[PDB]
RNA sequence: GGCCUACCAUGGUUUCAACGGGUAACGGGGAAUAAGGGUUCGAUUCCGGAGAGGGAGCCUGAGAAACGGCUACCACAUCCAAGGAAGGCAGCAGGCGCGCAAAUUACCCAAUCCUAAUUCAGGGAGGUAGUGACAAUAAAUAACGAUACAGGGCCCAUUCGGGUCUUGUAAUUGGAAUGAGUACAAUGUAAAUACCUUAACGAGGAACAAUUGGAGGGCAAGUCUGGUGCCAGCAGCCGCGGUAAUUCCAG
């Protein structure tokens, strides 16, 4: 019974059958296809630096009705263009075009977060200092 | 519309908050002495 | 500064190095530290070694104070205390003289410069001076 | 290329972070023993969990196993010596019943308090780290010393400390100094 | 020894996966996680292999297909009197570049050992110090006291009172103790720095002042106040915000 072989000389069948059914797993495939290297915008890295191209306003999806104040960024090491959310209020004033921001993942390991559609990234540092410091008036943005 | 978002009013609430300064208070004890304050203040029933 | 007590533990005689070696255990219950020079004075008296056959080098005050422990050597016949002592430990006691030399940078840079010539070097200095003179 | 230094950590954070049972079970272990923080409590349960893993391993093995007999008595006599296992409780079924309470009793930060001379459990902690208590001949300022069974007669004030004689410290010494220059002359 | 050659035979491997392809693959001892079974990692303190910008070829020797040896290239690249010459930091320190991402152009052979004609010389092997919140251990930021209001329940009660039982708010004071630091010394050390000792200074809220995130639920902790009004924003998830926001910005 039970649909799998059980004989003592049948380890090859069980081992090859486990191998074939491992591919249905989401993260086993990405570990063995190298999807992080080839397909992901960051090259399988926690962080990446970029260059700001434009300020964006993205409508929040239902049932929220705000404007999310994100930016469009082009990375240095890849040249790819990603959209990154700019956190709590006034920070879009602290970011401008061509500030060489630093980016991180947005929490959900390659997925969008909250009511923002199609943004997988956030800004951490702008002009090389912080956003927490600039928001809390602990540091000052360099004159550029 | 469905093309742009109005980026004009970023920071419109933090700018207009009627700010008030943190009042100076006596400092609280630190380290093992803070667990004294904590774990008597939660058990004052004599 | 009431008293200090010299207790010599683990005494091993060393005939084939012409010395006696032991653990010095000083108990200074009110002094700050015990200052090896007068240990060398006091260890000389208990071994008849005239303060040049003795050496103390490894002292460590115990935590809380009042006790320090280190190693100690006592030699036969002070002429053999210069034969077998390291040079750095003789110059602490003033028996040997601190030999003067340049740093390792200059001592290596000179060797590389002197590796370029072949011979005495004063055959070439004679023939380059006359070109510099004229 | 020099050989490595072995090291390890001596505590463990609990699995569920926000309880009301475990978080309030620190009434005893932080207010009734006068402790810094939860890491001093997580440290004890780590060693105590280290004890039971060895004891459970031994009980699975056969009785009169030479491995069970050797490491059994060794585990008992180590726990007997520090005074966490009582004088005749010496059985592997009782080291498993051993709990966190009778480890913090053997700490020097409480053994000072129980042997008079401290008048509070965290007046003792201040006195220990201010280099006042010596065990035998040795000043210790570690409040987690975990005294042995042949050591309770040797907790006493240090020969250097002001409360053990030896010319009281810079507060009273200076305080008597200003009355000397005001009343003496 | 098909290692190569001449002659001869037609073999050898494979669905029990040959052959080919990929690997952001040096292999192992080992690391992380810990019911058992497992999953993931291992460039990297030890062992083995390989390489010295790429690929060949060699001299010397016991030992090299050696690169801090030689014979010419290419990502290359230096010097000039323009004729020629010289090079190989995946050694140590440092620079540029690359990036999310990583230290001083410091001191010394005193330890560990190595080499030599050799006790002595030499060793950026190695050690010492600087930078260093990678990780790990221990544990300061206070300890004893004295001093007071305002209630509430009940009891006895004249009604003015106690006489318990508990609720909160501090707020003014005192002598004691100590190291964080500043340092005679000595100790430590190749010489120092630092630790361990230790003379002399070194605590009263103004400091010698602890932060980082949170307070709807998961998940511990406000339906307190001011601002905003589906805006700003928060929110890992469910959700919050459209004029009484326990969720944003503040105290």
């Amino acid at each position: 019974g039970k649909g799998k072989p059980r004989g003592l000389n049948s380890a090859r069948k069980l081992r090859v059958h486990r191998r074939n059914n491992r591919w249905a797993e989401n993260n086993y495939k990405k570990r063995l296809l190298g999807t992080a290297f080839k397909s992901s915008p960051f090259g399988g890295s926690s962080h990446a630096k970029g260059i700001v191209l434009e300020k964006l306003g993205i409508e929040s999806k239902q049932p929220n009705s705000a404007i999310r104040k994100c930016v469009r960024v082009q990375l240095i090491k890849n040249g790819k263009k990603v959209t990154a959310f700019v956190p709590n209020d006034g920070c879009l004033n602290f970011v401008d075009e061509n500030d060489e921001v630093l980016l991180a993942g947005f929490g959900r390991k390659g997925k969008a977060k909250g009511d923002i559609p199609g943004v997988r990234f956030k800004v951490v540092k702008v002009s090389g200092v912080s956003l927490l410091a600039l928001w809390k008036e602990k540091k000052e943005k360099p004159r550029s | 519309a469905k093309v742009h978002g109005s980026l004009a009013r970023a920071g419109k609430v933090k700018s207009q908050t009627p700010k008030v300064e943190k009042t100076e208070k006596p400092k609280k004890p630190k380290g093992r002495a803070y667990k004294r304050l904590l774990y008597t203040r939660r058990f004052v029933n004599v | 500064s009431d008293a200090v007590t010299i207790r010599t533990r683990k005494v091993i005689s060393n005939p084939l190095l012409a010395r006696k070696q032991f653990v010095v255990d000083v108990l200074h219950p009110n002094r700050a530290n015990v200052s090896k020079d007068e240990l060398r004075e006091k260890l000389a008296e208990v071994y008849k070694a005239e303060k040049d056959a003795v050496s103390v080098f490894g002292f460590r005050t115990q935590f809380g104070g009042g006790k320090s422990v280190g190693f100690g050597l006592v030699y036969n016949s002070v002429a053999e205390a210069k034969k077998f002592e390291p040079t750095y430990r003789l110059v602490r006691y003033g028996l040997a003289e601190k030999v003067e030399k340049a740093s390792r940078q200059q001592r290596k840079q000179k060797k590389n410069r002197d590796k370029k010539i072949f011979g005495t070097g004063k055959r070439l200095a004679k023939k380059v001076a006359r070109r510099n003179a004229d | 290329p020099r050989a490595p230094r072995t090291y390890s950590k001596t505590y463990s954070t609990p699995k569920r972070p926000y309880e009301s049972s475990r978080l309030d079970a620190e009434l005893k272990l932080a207010g009734e023993f006068g402790l810094k923080n939860k890491k001093e409590i997580y440290r004890i349960s780590f060693q105590l969990s280290k004890i039971r893993r060895a004891a459970r391993d031994l009980l699975t093995r056969d009785e009169k196993d030479p491995k069970r007999l050797f490491e059994g008595n060794a585990l008992i006599r180590r726990l007997v010596r520090v005074g966490v296992l009582s004088e005749d409780k010496k059985k592997l079924d009782y080291v498993l019943a051993l709990k966190v309470e009778d480890f913090l009793e053997r700490r020097l930060q409480t053994q000072v308090y129980k042997l008079g001379l401290a008048k509070s459990v965290h007046h003792a902690r201040v006195l220990i780290t201010q280099r006042h208590i010596a065990v035998g001949k040795q000043i210790v300022n570690i409040p987690s010393f975990m005294v042995r069974l042949d050591s309770e007669k040797h907790i006493d004030f240090a020969p250097t400390s002001p409360f053990g004689g030896a010319r009281p410290g810079r507060v009273a010494r200076r305080n008597a100094a200003r009355k000397a220059e005001a009343s003496g002359e």
